[PDB]
């Protein structure tokens, strides 16, 4: 089982940026395969035997490589070229594939929209608070977000999920849950979400208080 | 050309269990075919292959006496024995054809997801989310659907039936203690709503379960 090693593991790259990604093996490969993956489709065959581009993949595509080092290079980069790559060896068994890189594309910085929303009546009625918050729509994904209650910072039962690069936008967003008993919630006054992005030395704050 | 899998879905680890893969478009009768694994949130990972005959199936070495590779050319069907699971077998299971006999996997169906574990089946609360009790001087207004507590995954969030599209974010499950929680944000302008219905839609196969939450504004 000759084992492949792919680099970077993770890249953004400006529309137009040339863009290689290098596959290595444990072991000499007489062949290189190359697969691109989109969030929710299965694998997609990109490259045959080394340098050979698969049926509809556009011509700034390219391979090459030999013995333990191969590579795939975009000349060009764009938007629909942003996903997952991975390699393939079928020169010996077990046929085994790279760990895969992940490529995203450049856009203009964006200042996050952030939105707080208290519990819900009806989860309260359960003996349960969810207070939730939505970073909405900024670039680059790098982003803080704190909790604090009445005003002071707060660490336990924070609960965060990036969502991918839109394909609208190219822009991220992520959401921030902080979960209390609501016994625990009924006791304090002010709630706060607070975001520092690089697009502000200012941090963007929500907050609300109860009744 | 295409490939369907099937027999997936929740099992216990220790457990066994029997994929199938469908193909039709093509002669399967004449190609090597071949499954595919990748765990959530990982890389793809090399099952096996197996011939036109039977007569040559290649495996990982680890697994290659859990898992059972075999076809039915009468049938068009391939299948994987899966025999003590456990919780690295946890995966989405992709079927393939390995194009001619040389070289390359270039037809691949979506795959059958796979979740070993004890944990047992359970459906999602749903809450909706208004914004803060207020009326903002804002042009448009985020709503928030919370969907906590589920296992195992998929769930399915659609806004007003999958008719409001633009302006939603669905992010990603995140697990906790045995179960799921995820979130979904749409924005809309402030005319739209509260003056008209938005609803969350959110429908769990796993339990059967499918429940609408509409986000009507606070109140006292």
């Amino acid at each position: 089982q000759i084992v492949l090693t792919q680099s970077p593991a993770i890249m953004s790259a400006s529309p137009g940026e040339k863009v290689t990604i290098t596959c290595s093996a444990s072991s000499s490969v007489s062949y290189m395969h190359w697969f691109q993956q989109k969030p929710g489709t299965s694998p997609k065959l990109w490259i045959y035997s080394t340098s050979n581009l698969a049926s509809g993949v556009p011509a700034r595509f390219s391979g090459s490589g030999s013995g333990t080092s191969y590579s795939l290079t975009i000349s060009r980069m764009e938007a629909e070229d942003a996903a997952t790559y991975y390699c393939q060896q079928r020169s010996s068994y077990p046929f085994t594939f790279g760990g895969g890189t992940k490529l995203e594309i450049k856009r203009a910085d964006a200042a996050p929209t952030v939105s707080i929303f208290p519990p819900s009546s009806e989860q309260l009625t359960s003996g349960g608070a969810s207070v939730v918050c939505f970073l909405n729509n900024f670039y680059p994904k790098d982003i803080n977000v704190k909790w604090k209650i009445d005003g002071s910072e707060r660490q336990n039962g924070v609960l965060n999920s990036w969502t991918d690069q839109d394909s609208k936008d190219s822009t991220y967003s992520m959401s921030s849950t902080l979960t209390l008993t609501k016994d625990e919630y009924e006791r304090h006054n002010s709630y706060t979400c607070e975001a520092t992005h690089k697009t502000s030395t200012s941090p963007i704050v929500k907050s609300f208080n109860r009744n | 050309v295409k490939l369907l899998e099937s027999g997936g879905g929740l099992v216990q680890p220790g457990g066994s269990l029997k994929l199938s893969c469908a193909a039709s478009g093509f002669d399967f009768s004449r190609y090597w075919m071949s499954w595919v694994r990748q765990a959530p949130g990982k890389g793809l990972e090399w099952i096996g292959q197996i011939n036109p005959h039977s007569s040559t199936i290649n495996y990982t070495p680890s697994l290659r006496d859990k898992f059972i590779i075999s076809r039915d050319n009468a049938k068009n069907t391939l299948y994987l024995q899966m025999t003590k699971v456990r919780s690295e077998d946890t995966a989405l299971y992709y079927c393939a054809r390995l194009l001619r006999y040389f070289y390359a996997l270039d037809y691949w169906g979506q795959g059958a997801s796979v979740t070993v574990s004890s944990a047992k089946t359970t459906p999602p609360s749903v809450y909706p989310l208004a914004p803060g009790r207020a009326a903002a001087a804002a042009s448009m207004v985020t709503l928030g659907c919370l969907v906590k507590g589920y296992f195992p995954e998929p769930v399915t969030v659609t806004w007003n039936s999958g008719s409001l599209a633009a302006g939603v974010h669905t992010f990603p499950a995140v697990l906790q203690a045995a179960l799921y929680t995820l979130s979904s944000s749409v924005t809309v302008p402030s005319s739209s709503w509260p003056s008209e219905t938005v609803t969350c839609n959110v429908a769990h196969p796993a339990s059967s379960t499918k429940v609408d939450k509409k986000i009507v504004p606070r109140a006292a």
